[PDB]
């Protein structure tokens, strides 16, 4: 159960690097919004970036938030500089998918999915 | 191949044809077998 | 009209001006038609490196998932008319690469392909005779008799 | 065993006079000048073809026995040999009970033309042929089935046979 | 068992046992296995946290000077617990010899870096975590180099399939380049060609 | 249903979902978005055009292989609609010209051919057809398009008794005539108008609702014979509109209170009956159903007007942002 | 010391990339592949199989082709023991069926018995 | 000897159809339906049979190298004739 | 070697070197485009005695690494092997 730390001690710090992550990424969605020209406003990025904060919730081990903080420095840094296209950044914001079903009736009449 | 004639065969072509893309001669795929699973054709005569 | 259609059909079919966009093995060829062997200069073909000044674009090599908005947005900047020529297997269907997570299974995905040349490389001799098909193809065009009709 | 490469008053004026007259540059264009003159290669397409060989990997092709009877017997060598899984076999017995096809396709978009099915069939049956100019204009026209195949080799067979016994000794 | 079989060089195999005893004996902190292959090459297995330290003494003893880097490689075997396994291979050209440093890790534990040692690993190990995930500590510029920009996923471990789990086409509705979900047209035929019987009695595992 | 038919597969490019369309006209806008909605399902398409192959072109990359099937076909010869409609299952109709040309008049465009479409179809045993129409369609309107239109739709319903016919009232986009003609006739000058278009009212509606709309009338055996009227959820005046237009291109507004561009050999770029249409006021039909009863979602213009004009704005103005115009006032 | 304590279950569905729907409705399986009855060769039941179930695979609009949708459908990995794949199997959050391996059972084979001379085991024909 | 289905549509030698209801024969209009005419079992059907004086024959297809692997029928029935299991000819005995 | 010897004369000055002497282009020289048919030489194991394949298989015949140091006097100091020999310049052509 002895394991080495990369960057967190705790999880303290791990909330703090989170935290961190969260204030850089609501700094810097309005400016991809303009230096992309994204045809969306600055509150669906920032609430798209608060919905993945949020489905990235449920994890108690150190080391994987402080993997999850280091994917998203990498994220960062690949959004900040203009690395990434349109359609880069336009990929989270799924726009050409169907809305799939959920109810089990109509799961049952589309097909065999469990 | 005046001199040296090809051996003559029940199946070779008569006559050669060139390239037929992008006319009504060309050709175009499908499958070659028939149907897997066989449905079950109601009766015609009535439930009475 | 249908003799002005026959002239300016016979001016766009006599100097295609392709462009330098190669990926892959498939470009070196393209070198090799280009050599003095076979002389696409010699069709009125002269390579020409800007997408506003070209004809024709020749998708040599496989398109990757990192390469689709770059070839999406080339073939995009070419002025009308434009026609794409698929090369080799990797820009018809994938080819060697069809099942991998990072190929694009055929270039007609990203941009409508006029031309299917077939090879892995395709001869050049055979890339000569997909661009003598693709010129036969612009002969036979009817714009203006369509206009007169419509 | 190995070298140096780059390790070397008439001399001085020499070199200035090269300098301010260009005696380089007059014989680099006195090379210019001379492949001027000289036969272009040019060879006249498509009323010349380029050289080839018996061996070339060309355009796919089912054979025939000189009787008429198809030569592919159903064994699946070729889509097991096969490294690009272009070629798709379903077999059945037929109706004078020998082992045949039904079904098979050839992806050309997906075969990478190693002749390994060439090779690797024990009747000779598909043969990578000589054909090279099958260029088309639609991509399903670039997915052959049995027929298709069939067909490319009653017209190829004139040929095909010609190059496989010129060939054949050396495998 | 002449003509079609490899020949066998003993003086070699004992000059590289040699020189593993060598290596084993100077540093016994961190080297725990020494081994030769039957085609007469060396290997060193390692702890992971004695990684830097065996390495330049590989770059810098008199005895050793392995002054080149050729390859840095991870292997994913998930059968054990630390299913990476990242393998060094260095080049000494006083000597005229090749040797390979072999070490383990588990997706969540760091490896201390190389680029300190050897700066060609500065991509080599970087393209490690473009390719496995393995976190590498202390990197300089640490990024993806191979894969796409908004790829997920580390796609050579065993357990990520073969076709990827997004692909791209164009899209005349937004005038962008899209993913969707993967949908073959043709499934990728799977086929079983392991023979059922056995292989080679020299490898013969022993039982349960 | 026959097995080939038979719907299958997670709804992908790939898959099948057992839809075989003859979309007639499809080279246009409307068709182009349907062609392109209907090729990601994996539905069996069948496009006749009338014009060069290579217009058709950038129809190719939307459909996987043989899902679209590009077919020769006239106006005035039943023969090729036969051809083209012999196997399909459902037929939209979507052809339709805004200005006169040399042959085609707007009666051979809007009553003939709607007409031998219907009958050809009925004929052929086509099980769905839809046709669209205007939703301003009078027999007694000032233009002879909203007239043509009421006669069209008229012969539709009564050759074709089971035909969903569906009138969009002013449909917007990327490549369309609308908005663009507003943004375009700031060209010509200081923007000319009637009135100053504060008598008008006009509910403008999202081509991609229409799209989807469509698509679920193809679907929906519920939809057969109905008269559906596809309405933007928005009202907005004609002054108030081109003032949004004119505010979102960062372009400065001076306007002033048509046949003249319409006899050039190309494409016209404004006609009479251009002028009537834009003055029409949009019908209100509370008693036909609409695009809330198809489980779509109405896009409002404050989202999509900076989409369509993005591209006439010049490079002073090209690194605006969405949220920095004020909107149209709504009546 | 340099080190830390982490008393939690390993779950790294959220670092493998996977989407959420490959992996609460998939059902792996973990087991010892049976031998082929057509040959005699036991090499191919040493070592345990992780695969998962079957999606659909229906024929495709042009020649019938097998299209699929699922990724997974070829993934098959190999483990050297049983506890190892449970380990993996519950490390990427995968809710696994477990099927022991069936060991058989040591015959007592007798060339004498074909020609015993109070039994019912002599042959009748060799 | 192609059959024709009252579809239209001419028969493979695989005997695959595609019915007068199948949506895909719309495939095929504007264009052709490319079959092959020489039919494999209607030309070996015509090819005559052999007598051979022994009990078994061999059967490499001819050319030697050219041909299949070379097998070995037996003839001693008296009923049925041996008929190669590749190339499809068939063999027989004169008594 | 169509051309004129005045031609051909121009080409040599301008060159610098006899160019008719290696031609760049191929000719009647080479050798032809139909060959008579080869008779293929046999391998060394295809023979008919003392030719059983268990003494001169070689996949059988590897090894598992051999373990020297395993974790479950004055030795003189080793290296991997002799230091490689300093390169002797080449008295052909050695640009000095
Ligand atoms: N302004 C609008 O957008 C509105 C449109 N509508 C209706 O919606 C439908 C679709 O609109 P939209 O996409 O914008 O229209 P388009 O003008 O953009 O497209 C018309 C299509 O029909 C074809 N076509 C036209 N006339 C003929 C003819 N006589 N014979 C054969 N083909 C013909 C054209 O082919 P090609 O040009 O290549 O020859 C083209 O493909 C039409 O019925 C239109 O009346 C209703 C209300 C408003
Ligand atoms: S088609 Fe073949 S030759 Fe061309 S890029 Fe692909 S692998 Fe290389
Ligand atoms: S040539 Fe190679 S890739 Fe092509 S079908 Fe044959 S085996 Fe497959
Ligand atoms: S290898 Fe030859 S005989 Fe075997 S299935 Fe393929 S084509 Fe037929
Ligand atoms: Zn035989």
């Amino acid at each position: 159960t002895s394991v080495k730390p990369i960057f967190s001690r705790d999880m303290n710090e791990a909330k703090r690097r989170v935290r961190e992550l969260y204030r850089a990424w609501y700094r810097e969605v309005p400016n991809t919004v303009h230096l992309f020209q994204l045809d969306i406003s600055v509150k669906q990025g920032r609430d798209k970036v608060r919905e993945m904060f949020k489905k990235n919730a449920h994890v108690t081990d150190p080391r994987v938030v402080d993997l999850l903080v280091i994917k998203g420095k990498m994220e960062l840094e690949e959004t900040i500089n203009v690395w990434k296209q349109r359609t880069h950044v336009m990929r989270f914001f799924h726009e050409t998918e169907a809305p799939r079903p959920k109810d089990f009736l109509s799961k049952f009449y589309v097909g065999h999915d469990p | 191949p005046t001199v040296k004639p090809p051996t003559a065969r029940k199946f070779i072509w008569t006559n050669h044809k060139f390239n037929l893309s992008g006319t009504p001669q060309q050709y175009v795929p499908y499958s070659t077998t028939r149907k897997k699973i066989q449905e079950w054709v109601p009766p015609s005569t009535p439930y009475k | 009209v249908a003799k002005l259609d026959d002239l300016i059909n016979w001016a766009r079919r006599s100097s295609l001006w392709p462009m330098t966009f190669g990926l892959a093995c498939c470009a070196v060829e393209m070198m090799h038609m280009a050599a003095p062997r076979y002389d696409m200069d010699r069709f009125g073909v002269v390579f020409r490196a800007s997408p506003r000044q070209s004809d024709v674009m020749i998708v040599a090599g496989t398109l990757t998932n990192k390469m689709a908005p770059a070839l999406r947005k080339v073939y995009d900047q070419m002025p009308e008319p434009r026609y794409v020529v698929s090369m080799g297997s990797c820009a018809n269907g994938g080819g060697y690469y069809h099942y991998s997570y990072s190929v694009v299974r055929g270039c007609d995905r990203i941009v409508p392909v006029d031309i299917y040349v077939p090879g892995c490389p395709p001869t050049a001799e055979a890339l000569l005779y997909g661009i003598l098909q693709l010129q036969k193809k612009i002969k036979r065009e009817k714009r203006l008799r369509i206009w007169y009709r419509r | 065993t190995y070298k140096y490469v780059n390790l070397r008053m008439k001399s001085v004026t020499d070199r200035a006079a090269q300098t301010l007259l260009w005696t380089e540059l007059i014989r680099g264009l006195g090379m210019t000048l001379s492949y001027l003159f000289r036969e272009p290669a040019t060879i006249n397409y498509p009323f010349e073809k380029g050289p080839l060989s018996p061996r070339f990997r060309g355009e796919h092709a089912l054979r025939r026995y000189p009787s008429g009877e198809e030569r592919c017997i159903a064994c699946k060598l070729c889509e097991a040999v096969c490294p690009a899984q272009a070629i798709t076999i379903e077999a059945e017995p037929r109706a004078d009970g020998s082992r045949r096809t039904t079904r098979y396709d050839i992806d050309m978009t997906k075969c990478i033309y190693c002749g390994f099915c060439q090779e690797a069939c024990p009747v000779d049956a598909i043969v990578e042929g000589p054909n090279f100019e099958f260029s088309t204009e639609t991509h399903e026209e670039l997915l052959y089935n049995k027929e298709k195949l069939l067909n490319n080799g009653d017209k190829w067979e004139a040929e095909i046979a010609a190059n496989i016994q010129a060939d054949y000794l050396y495998r | 068992t002449r003509p079609t079989v490899r020949p066998r060089n003993d003086v070699a195999h004992k000059q590289l046992s040699a020189f593993g005893e060598y290596v084993a004996e100077i540093l016994p902190k961190y080297v725990q296995q020494v081994q030769v292959s039957c085609f007469s090459e060396l290997e060193i297995c390692i702890h992971p946290d004695g990684v830097i330290p065996v390495l330049t003494f590989l770059r810098d003893h008199s005895n050793a000077q392995f002054k080149s880097l050729a390859d840095l490689t991870a292997v994913d075997i998930p059968t054990r617990q630390n299913r990476f396994e990242i393998v060094y291979n260095l080049l000494s050209l006083r000597f005229n010899s090749r040797i390979r440093v072999k070490t383990y890790t588990d997706e969540l534990t760091p490896v201390e870096s190389s680029v300190s040692v050897y700066k060609a690993a500065n991509w080599y190990e970087r393209e490690i975590w473009d390719m496995f995930g393995v976190f590498f500590a202390n990197h300089p510029d640490l990024r993806r180099i191979l894969t796409d920009y908004g790829f997920e996923g580390h796609p050579f471990r065993k357990d990520f399939p073969l076709s990827g789990y997004v692909e791209l086409r164009y899209d005349d509705e937004v005038k962008r380049v899209v993913a969707e979900p993967v949908e073959l047209a043709q499934e990728f035929r799977k086929f079983d060609l392991n023979s059922p019987w056995e292989a080679f009695p020299a490898y013969r595992q022993p039982p349960e | 249903l026959h097995h080939a038919v038979i719907p299958h597969g997670k709804g992908g490019r790939s898959s099948v979902s057992g839809i075989v369309a003859t979309v007639f006209g499809a080279t246009g806008f409307l068709g182009r978005y349907l062609v392109n909605h209907l090729g990601r399902m994996g539905s069996q398409v069948i496009v006749p055009y009338r014009c060069e192959p290579y217009d058709t072109m950038h129809l190719r990359p939307m459909g996987d292989l043989g899902q679209i099937i590009f077919m020769d076909w006239n106006g005035r010869d039943k023969d090729s609609i036969r051809r083209a409609v012999e196997h399909s299952n459902v037929v939209i109709n979507l052809v339709g010209r805004e200005w006169e040309t040399k042959n085609f008049d707007f009666e051979d465009v809007f009553v003939k051919i709607p007409q031998a479409i219907a009958q050809v179809s009925k004929e052929a045993g086509v099980e769905k057809f839809i046709h669209i129409s205007h939703l301003n369609a009078d027999i007694k309107s000032s233009s002879k398009y909203l007239r043509n239109k009421a006669v069209g739709e008229k012969e539709v319903r009564e050759t074709f008794p089971e035909a969903t016919i569906i009138k969009p009232a002013d449909i917007f986009g990327r490549e369309d005539r609308f908005l663009n003609y507003f943004a375009n006739i700031r060209w010509f000058g200081g923007v000319p108008l009637i009135s100053l278009g504060k008598k008008t009212v006009k509910q403008p509606v999202y081509i991609v609702d229409v799209t989807k709309g469509i698509i679920n009338a193809i679907k929906d055996p519920d939809a057969r014979g109905k008269t559906f009227a596809f309405v933007g959820p928005n009202r907005y005046l004609l002054f108030d509109l081109v003032q949004y237009v004119f505010a979102v291109a960062h372009r400065p507004f001076l306007p002033y209170p048509g046949r003249l561009f319409e006899i050039s050999p190309f494409e016209p770029w404004t006609t009479r009956d251009k002028v009537e249409r834009i003055h029409t006021t949009d019908r209100t039909l509370p008693h036909l159903p609409g695009l809330e009863d198809l489980g779509v979602q109405a896009t409002p213009l404050e989202l999509k007007a900076i989409e369509v004009l993005r591209r006439h704005r010049t490079y002073r103005w090209l690194s605006s942002e969405i949220e920095d115009v004020q909107p149209a006032k709504t009546v | 010391t340099q080190l830390i304590t982490v008393d939690e279950k390993l779950d790294i569905t959220t670092l493998t990339g996977v989407p959420e729907e490959h992996i609460k409705t998939r059902k792996a399986r973990i087991f010892v592949p049976a031998r082929n009855n057509m040959q005699s060769g036991v090499n191919n039941t040493k070592k345990w199989k992780m695969e998962f179930d079957t999606r659909e695979r229906w024929e495709n609009p042009l020649m019938g082709w097998a299209s699929t949708a699922d990724p997974l459908s070829n993934l098959v990995l190999t483990f050297s023991t049983k506890e190892d794949a449970i380990a993996f199997a519950e490390k990427n959050g995968w809710s696994y069926d477990v099927e022991e391996r069936k060991v058989p059972k040591p015959k007592s084979k007798s060339y004498g018995a074909n020609f015993s001379w109070n039994k019912r085991t002599r042959v009748s024909t060799k | 000897g192609v059959r024709t289905s009252p579809t239209g549509e001419k028969v493979t030698h695989t005997g695959q159809v595609y019915d007068d209801e199948d949506y895909r024969r719309v495939r095929f209009v504007g264009r052709q339906k490319e079959v092959n005419e020489n039919f494999a079992i209607d030309l070996i059907a015509e090819q005559p049979v052999s007598q051979v004086g022994s009990r078994v024959i061999s059967c490499d297809g001819g050319g030697g190298a050219l041909g299949h692997p070379r097998v070995y029928i037996n003839l001693d029935k008296e009923t049925k004739t041996g008929t190669c299991g590749y190339c499809g000819l068939q063999f027989r005995q004169q008594h | 070697a169509s051309a004129t010897r005045l031609i051909q004369g121009l080409r040599n000055w301008a060159s610098g070197r006899d160019l008719q002497a290696k031609l760049q282009l191929r000719y009647q020289e080479i050798s032809k485009r139909t060959q008579p048919p080869p008779k293929l030489p046999v391998g060394p194991s295809h023979r008919l005695s003392n030719n059983y394949y268990c003494a001169r298989d070689g996949r059988r015949e590897a090894m598992p690494p051999s373990i020297v140091m395993s974790s479950q006097s004055e030795k003189k100091a080793v290296s991997p092997a002799p230091p490689i020999k300093r390169w002797e310049l080449s008295q052909d052509e050695p640009y000095l």
